[PDB]
Formats: structure tokens, C-alpha cells, sequence
RNA sequence: GAGAGUUUGAUCCUGGCUCAGGACGAACGCUGGCGGCGUGCCUAAUACAUGCAAGUCGAACGCUUCUUAAGAGGAGUGGCGGACGGGUGAGUAACACGUGGGUAACCUACCCAUCAGAGGGGGAUAACACUUGGAAACAGGUGCUAAUACCGCAUAACAGUUUAUGCCGCAUGGCAUAAGAGUGAAAGGCGCUGGUGUCGCUGAUGGAUGGACCCGCGGUGCAUUAGCUAGUUGGUGAGGUAACGGCUCACCAAGGCCACGAUGCAUAGCCGACCUGAGAGGGUGAUCGGCCACACUGGGACUGAGACACGGCCCAGACUCCUACGGGAGGCAGCAGUAGGGAAUCUUCGGCAAUGGACGAAAGUCUGACCGAGCAACGCCGCGUGAGUGAAGAAGGUUUUCGGAUCGUAAAACUCUGUUGUUAGAGAAGAACAAGGACGUUAGUAACUGAACGUCCCCUGACGGUAUCUAACCAGAAAGCCACGGCUAACUACGUGCCAGCAGCCGCGGUAAUACGUAGGUGGCAAGCGUUGUCCGGAUUUAUUGGGCGUAAAGCGAGCGCAGGCGGUUUCUUAAGUCUGAUGUGAAAGCCCCCGGCUCAACCGGGGAGGGUCAUUGGAAACU
């Protein structure tokens, strides 16, 4: 481009956006608007809990659950590891991260945190899958 | 609440001193000027009485100096 | 954090007498676990860049916080060559004068002397391993602690010192006398895989 | 009121201060106008630095110092000048 | 100014995705010893239970209660302060902020310096005593009373104004002198012996201090927002403000703003600074400091030097509280704290010892400012969790080619230590003071008290019997987190069998998985580790530095031309751009350099450096 394009028009940089949109927004009761928060994670009533099936290289029962969000962001997460003690209207705490096998699950859900059970006799990878140490 | 009764009163009563002493003020600068329109010989006496009240309200924290000043020049070029 | 864990283990994963002694590489020269002694494959430039760099943390008890942090403070200096500076720096931390005036047999325990109060600089205690030592200062064996057995074992069986140190038994009192050096350095360490490492 | 005062610095348990020009209306720490020195009584005596000039000039121009620094004040000669040269 | 992986059977381009690093006011999970320093509602400017945050003066004044006429306490009037301090950032896209300037259009209690003066009088009012108001806060009625309260009388204008000159400036105009006309002030207390000194009182100036206004320039997105304004633009008068002016009213005219983005919509406090980056730049505006704005929402004034006032008044509205149901009262975005919201961020603590502020002659009273302490591994720094000797190498775990290998000098064992921890003793600085008891010097004195200045005595610590130091004792009470297919440092066994599950990207898993899960082992970090979310970089992936358009993305289908952008050679001229000297400012804190103190370090302090498409003046002019 000429300098004088570039002073009728500047450039103007190619927009960017999160990979969890529902994670950067809120909600206030009294004016009922999405407020812009940067929350890294967020709480949540799981409206269900099922299983899908994964793309092509893959085959399995991936477990998900679709929750509704404090935020009133209805959103569908993962449930990692193995057994969980999740039903509908179970509270639950999300966190963000694809699961590549599906596409419409931007997130995740944390064990450890509340009725969320931490998962049962898994002793590596420990912090992750939020259970204690056994003595 | 905190002490602040006692400048509500007093400021009530500054209130009523101060607003009465302007009025008084007015009404000789006003009476000034209705004598200025009628053409009496008075109109000497009340220039007099207009400035006294003028400046004697400089005194007393009703009117800052400024406004004495630009009171009294105004009579003076009615007068004059 | 400080290191309680074996010293040969250390050693013979580096390939390198830290202790300058040998029984840490004698008779098992190879990495340690059971995939030892057999065919270790290729290895890449960024594990030859961390092994060095673990060698030096590894000879003085370091943490990678203050390792950084002194090799930050190296480079805000312009006098000299970058890596040896570095070294030099390292070289002023009373875990290693403690060592090379002989006062102890391994730079434990030297940082145990240390911490626990045992030495005196200028004639006042310091319980600080890292504490910096500028040249012309005086280390001292706390004149009540110059009675332990284990210090005067240490003192009487050292060999002959380095170059760049002076120091007296009966006194128990040394000094650095020079920079000091850098070829009287371990020269095994390429400093530049430090420089690479750290340049990122 | 314009006052020469000392306002705090350092650390909790370790103060320090610098003498400084100050209104009465700013704050502790806040809006000044000149630094004319600094002090603090951690040494085993007090220990202090001054600008004899622009402190007197301050004092000349109608300063009105707090107790403390009237006593450094006299303690550095400062006090004794301004009476001198008013008399 | 380092790159790596990933499209393909493979190759090169193009092009995107992801990773390698740094930083959080962070949160979640697992774990968890200590110390130091700092930080801690980013969301609901949502609502506020409770407690405390602005009082002070008896040397301004008169009462009342207790003191054998002394001092002390209650309510009065009066003065000063309450406009600072503290909190928050909602609104605000504009002189709000920043920077540079201007005010010959200005104001300023307290503090300084100077010229002067402080005379004589008057009428009340609270309080208090009775009265009604009845739950009583309230409130009204009659009477008495003091003041540095109030009133007006006496004089000065040095204030302002007009005339006459002079002088100067940037037009309006400003400074010096003289004159004219008219006006206005007050307060006494304490002490000494009418004279007084001290604190206060009134006028004028000057300074300082802070404040008010005005201008250049600058900093955010949309043109799927092109027109906007009518007291709007200007003028003649008048009014008005501390002051300029449409600030306001009338009258006269129809002008004025804008494609250099007006108007409108959305968003937002701005800045010093903070994070990142080779830099250019980007992103943020938390803590600390500065300017602004707000105080349940909206409006308006009074008082006062100063407000259109967080903890003041009136009114309207919303919201709540106590009532004896007659009527009242309130406004935490002050410090703690509650509920709610939320992913989530503190004790309903001590003291004014310090520092600072109000008041006071002073002691001193007040001070949720501030000093400190407390909780939180939230962050940065430091030390730990023992050290030496100890083998072809205990058992046991794992593996095995069943010979052995590894966990492993790791252990047991012996020697030593006590950072730390437990116990017992000693025990700092931070404190300077002020007043008071004494002396001495100055200039004011008719003279002494007294003021200013100096030198001694005197007493003052919440933290805290904490820091710190000493000695006795125990290795004893003190290490976990993630990863291990490649990018990426780190490998085997068993179970499972496209299931369970993993996964930042490529992708693993379908009976022999270094990718799942467990065990062993190793590697990276370490009282932390990992993960999400956010910002920067790599990303030259919005290319000014620093990219492209034949086929990958892209040359409008083509032309005529307003505006703008650019423009041949050359003399003279200017000096808007440009270059350049000096001067000023760019606060402090912070980054950086040199120093110095905290057992080093973080941190703290001193000094310096630098920082502006900055401003005034003064030159060149080659180039535009
Ligand atoms: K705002
Ligand atoms: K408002
Ligand atoms: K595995
Ligand atoms: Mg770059
Ligand atoms: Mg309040
Ligand atoms: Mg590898
Ligand atoms: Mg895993
Ligand atoms: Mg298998
Ligand atoms: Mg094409
Ligand atoms: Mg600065």
C-alpha cells in the first residue's frame, strides 16, 4: 500500500478471539446483561449427562455433560477420567480446554472441586483428577 | 449528627442577618434609582445612602469588595 | 529447597566427578536405572545445553531461581567473558571457599558449617551459604566452633590448595588472593551451552 | 498552612523520613514542593541531611516547621540564622 | 531481532493452527516447615445489622453540680475546624487528563514582612425559672441575663473610581505622583508594674500557599452513523460573576461546525507508570503518587475565605428502620464486619509511642489518617527438611537372556552439628520531643514579666519481654508436584484390548501400547508444582521499521473527471516543513548507572543519568 492509503485507511489488525467465549462473560440480576469478565473457571448444573460418540479415527462412549452456567450460558463439557458422580442438577465446576474427539465441547469439567466426585484409585497424575493421597 | 447541629442554627440565623441586610441594600439601591428616574433633588442624600449601604455590606462578608466597587460605579455614572 | 538425595547418583548421571574423588564414577561409569548400562541412543543439543547447566547447579546446591538471577547479574557486567564470570560468581558463595580452603570435605558440608554458624566473615557469623564473598575479605572458623573433631580431620588430611586462596591452620582463617582464575576452573563445563541455554 | 515537615518512607519497623515543604492540607505523603533533607534516628544517635539555603529561603517566605523539626532545625543552626537575620 | 512440529507418496512455495519464553490483585487441584518484604471484592456505584471513624477552646462568655473561696465535671452562646484527611471510579470522548504556555479578565481563612489603627455608645438573646407536649425525643409561650455574639455612631482611605501630567506596553490598556467626590473598622483576654509585654481584633499592600478561567498540541471504535446548531454564530446595550465572555435578557444581522470526520451510537476516568518486545510498537491503568468526578437517585441554594458539602440543610423519588400508632429517623463507594452475587479476595484487633492533621497559650482532647499486629504459600527473596565415613553392593521392590542388572553409599552401622524446633535466662534501637525546673544571649524596653535564640535537668513505647544474644537437648518433628512417542530432558514390566481412557499440536488405543491405567525407574522444578483464563512475543499472521495482487488470497469490467496525493529545469525571495546553539520545564516514587544499610538477598535509602514528533529566543537554508 501508498503511505497516503495507509492514512485514509490504517491498518487495522486481524481480529482475534478465545477459544471459550463462555468463560469471558457474566451476568448482573439488576440490569441482566452480559458483563465481560475474564474468569478462568466457572460454576454450573449439569441439565445432562450422556455419552457421544467421537470422530472418525476415534471410537468410543465419551462422556459429556451439558450444564447450565451461573452466567445463564448453556455449555457442554467433558467429564475426564473414569467414573463420576454426576447426575442432572449436579453442581459442577468447568473449566476451559477442547476435547479434540468431539467438536462442540470448548470445556471441561474439575474433579475435586464440589459434588464432583475426586475420581476413585487413580495415584499418578494425581493433582490432575483432584484425589488425595493414599497413606 | 457530629456537631453539625450548631452550624445548622448558626447558619440559620447568618441565613436570616445576611439575607435581611441585602434586602435592606436593594431597596436603598433600588429607591436610589426610582429617585434618578423622577428627578427629585433627593437623588444627592440617596447616592450617599446607597454607597453608605454599598460599602457597609462590603463589611460584613454579604458582598465581596469587586461588587462594591462595580455597585458604586454603576450609581456613579446614573448620578453623573 | 536443598538437595538430601544421593551424590553419586548425580555424578554418574553428568559423566563427571563433582567431588573430584572418582568412587562417584569407579566401577559403574553410566547413567543411572535399569536402562543404564545398556545402549543409551543419540542425544540432542538441548540436552547437552541442560546437562551443563545442571552440572554447575548440581556441584553447588542450587536452585534454578537464584541460578538465573546470578546469571542475570553476570550479564549486567561488560569487564570480562560472560560464562567465566558466571563461574567466578558461583565461586564467591561461602559454600564453595569453605571447600577450597580445605575447611570441609564436601560442599554439604560446607553449607551446613555455614548455615549452622560455625564461620565468621570480618569477624561477624553468617548463617547465609549464598552470602557473596568480595576479594580481600577474611573467612573465619568461629573461634568456640574451632574445637569440633570433624573441621580439624577436614583441615589436616587437605591437599594442597588452589592458587588463588591463602589460608593458615593454625589460624583457620583464608582469603581469595585473585579474581580468581578461570583455566584453574574445572574446565570439563563449556560455559557457552550455558549462554546458548540461557540466550533461549 | 505552608509547613516544613517529615514525611515517611522505608520499611515497617525500619523507618526513615524526608524533611520536606508541605501544606497543612496534603496528605502525609502526598503533594509537595521542595525536599530540603533527611533524616532518621536509627543510628544509635540521630543522623541527618539538610539544604541550609533553600530551608531558610522557605522560613523567610513564611514557613512554619512542626516540633520535631524545629528541634533538628536548631540542632543544625538553622533556627538561630533566621532569628539572626530577622533581628 | 534463534526457532520447532503439522497439509504431501515425497518436494518447494503460499497459508493458517499449535508449542518452546516472560507476567498475573489471579482461581482450581495435590502437597505443605520457618523467616523477611510486599499484595489481597477485578463481580453487585448491590442492600447495610452492630461497633467506632471530627472534634476542640473555661486564657471569648454567663449558668449549673461537686470541692473549706480552690480546682474538676455537665449542658449554653461564640469562635475555629468540619471543603483537609479517608473511600470509590459509576458518569465523563472533553481543556476531564498530560505537556507547553497565558490571566493588562481573577480569588485566597490559616503562615510570613510592612504601613496604619484599635474611640465612645445601644438593644437583645440563648442558658436559666415557670408554662403546654405527652411515653418522650420534639417543639412553642412569658420573664431575667453575659460576651471577643449582634447593631449602628466617630475618623483613615493606603482600597476602588474620574481628572491632569509623566513613563511604558501587545490594542483593550498597565505603572508612578498629585488632585477631586463619596463611602465605610474593630474586641477584648492573660500577665507585669497609668505604662505596658503576649495572644487575639480592623483597614491597605506585598509575598507564599492553594484555587478559578483561557489557548496550542496529543492520546478510542463505527460512515451497515453525512449532515449538525438556533442563544446556535457574531455585534450594540444592559445585567451578572472573584473575574473574561451568550454566562444571562432584549434588540440587529444570518451566520457558525464538518470528509483534516462534525452530529449520533458504543466504550472508557486520564497520567506518572506496569507487563512484554531488538526496537518500532502492543496491552493494562491493581497496589504508591498527581489531576478529575461521585457520595441512595435528581435538583437547589444557605453558611463560609473555601462547598453547591461522604459522615451538613430543603424538596421530589426510591428503600429501609423504631414507634406507646400520636409521630419520628436514617443513607458504610470511611475501618472492621453481615447477607447476596460470584471462580474468589482479610480481623466486627491494639495504640495515638511514632509521623501527620484539627482545636487550644500550654498540658492535653480527638484522629479506623497513620503506626502496628492478625488471616491467606497470593507473590518476590532467603534458609531448611542434616553432613562425613560406609559395598562389586544387606534384605525387600522391579526386571532378567534366571548368570545377573537397578532401586543403591541409598540403607544399617559408627563420628560430628544444632541452621531450625523445644526449654531456660539476658534483653535493643525505633524517642525526636513538647510542656515543666533552671540558667545565659538578643531587640523591645521608663522597668520588670514576657517574646525569639542557645545550654543543661526532667519525663514519654501499642508493637513487646517481639526482634536479638547466650546456653541444654533431640537427627531427631519438617518433600512433594508434573512429565517420560516426537515437537521436549527423561524407559521397561504387568493388566486392558478402537473398550476403558489419553490428548497443547501431530495423534495413541482393534491380544506383544516406551502415548490408557498401575508398579518400578528416570528427568524438570522444589515448599512449591501443575492446570485453566488473561496480555506480549515468537507471528514480517495488518509488514512505518517490515509483506503482497499472472496461476496460491487479491487489479474494481472499462472509462470522464470534482476534491485530495504527487509533480520538469532555473534566478531572486521567504522560512511553514527541515537542521541547529543556548535557556526553562518534563514533580516525587519507579526503570537504568554508582554508592551505602538491613547476618546476604528481596528490600530500603542517597546521588546521578535519561526521558518531550515539548516551549521561547537566535542562526543557516542545500531539499520540500
Ligand atoms: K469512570
Ligand atoms: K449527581
Ligand atoms: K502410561
Ligand atoms: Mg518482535
Ligand atoms: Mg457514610
Ligand atoms: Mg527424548
Ligand atoms: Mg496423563
Ligand atoms: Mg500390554
Ligand atoms: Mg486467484
Ligand atoms: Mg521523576
Amino acid at each position: 500500500p501508498t503511505i497516503n492509503q495507509l492514512v485514509r485507511k490504517p491498518r487495522k489488525s486481524k481480529v482475534e478471539k478465545s477459544d471459550s467465549p463462555a468463560l469471558n462473560k457474566g451476568y448482573n440480576s439488576f440490569k441482566k446483561t452480559q458483563t465481560n469478565v475474564n474468569s478462568p473457571q466457572k460454576r454450573g448444573v449439569c441439565t445432562r449427562v450422556g455419552t457421544m460418540t467421537p470422530k472418525k479415527p476415534n471410537s468410543a462412549l465419551r462422556k459429556y455433560a451439558r450444564v447450565r452456567l451461573s452466567n445463564l450460558i448453556e455449555v457442554t463439557a467433558y467429564i475426564p477420567g473414569i467414573g463420576h458422580n454426576l447426575q442432572e442438577h449436579s453442581v459442577v465446576l468447568l473449566r476451559g480446554g477442547r476435547v479434540k474427539d468431539l467438536p462442540g465441547v470448548r470445556y471441561h469439567i474439575v474433579r475435586g472441586a464440589l459434588d464432583t466426585a475426586g475420581v476413585n484409585d487413580r495415584k499418578q497424575s494425581r493433582s490432575k483428577y483432584g484425589t488425595k493421597r493414599p497413606k | 449528627i457530629e456537631s453539625a447541629i450548631k452550624r445548622v442554627r448558626t447558619s440559620a440565623n447568618a441565613n436570616a442577618k445576611n439575607s435581611s441586610q441585602t434586602n435592606a441594600m436593594r431597596t436603598a439601591i433600588k429607591k436610589f434609582e426610582e429617585a434618578v428616574a423622577a428627578g427629585a433633588d433627593n437623588v444627592d442624600a440617596l447616592y450617599n445612602e446607597a454607597v453608605k449601604a454599598v460599602d457597609m455590606a462590603a463589611t460584613k462578608g454579604l458582598i465581596h469588595k469587586n461588587k462594591a466597587n462595580r455597585d458604586k460605579i454603576r450609581l456613579s455614572k446614573l448620578a453623573k | 529447597s536443598r538437595y538430601t538425595g544421593p551424590s553419586w547418583k548425580v555424578s554418574r548421571r553428568l559423566g563427571i566427578s563433582l567431588s573430584g574423588t572418582g568412587k562417584e564414577l569407579a566401577r559403574r561409569p553410566y547413567k543411572p536405572g535399569q536402562h543404564g548400562p545398556n545402549s543409551r541412543g543419540k542425544v540432542s543439543e538441548y540436552g547437552m545445553q541442560l546437562t551443563e547447566k545442571q552440572k554447575l547447579r548440581h556441584m553447588y546446591g542450587m536452585n534454578e531461581r537464584q541460578f538465573r538471577t546470578l546469571f542475570i547479574k553476570a550479564s549486567k557486567i561488560k569487564e570480562g567473558k560472560h560464562g567465566v564470570n558466571f563461574m567466578v560468581l558461583l565461586e564467591q558463595r561461602l559454600d564453595n571457599v569453605v571447600y577450597r580452603l580445605g575447611l570441609a570435605t564436601t560442599r554439604r558440608q560446607a553449607r551446613q558449617l555455614v548455615n549452622h554458624g560455625h564461620i565468621t566473615v570480618d569477624g561477624k557469623r553468617v548463617d547465609i551459604p549464598s552470602y557473596h564473598v568480595e576479594v580481600g575479605q577474611v573467612i573465619g572458623v568461629r573461634e568456640k566452633s574451632q574445637n569440633i573433631s570433624t573441621i580439624k580431620e577436614a583441615v589436616e588430611a587437605t591437599v594442597g590448595r588452589p592458587a588463588f586462596v591463602s589460608f593458615d591452620t593454625e589460624k583457620l582463617e583464608g582469603s581469595f588472593t585473585r579474581l580468581p582464575e578461570r583455566d584453574e576452573l574445572y574446565p570439563e563445563i563449556d560455559e557457552a551451552l550455558v549462554v546458548e541455554y540461557y540466550n533461549q | 498552612a505552608v509547613k516544613i515537615r517529615l514525611k515517611r518512607m522505608g520499611s515497617k519497623k525500619s523507618p526513615f523520613y524526608r524533611i520536606v515543604v508541605a501544606d497543612s492540607r496534603s496528605p502525609r505523603d502526598g503533594r509537595f514542593i521542595e525536599t530540603v533533607g533527611t533524616y532518621n534516628p536509627l543510628k544509635d544517635p540521630a543522623e541527618v541531611v539538610l539544604k541550609e539555603d533553600l530551608v531558610l529561603d522557605w522560613l523567610s517566605k513564611g514557613a512554619q516547621p512542626s516540633d520535631t523539626v524545629r528541634n533538628i532545625l536548631s540542632k543544625e543552626g538553622v533556627m538561630k540564622k533566621h532569628h539572626e537575620a530577622k533581628n
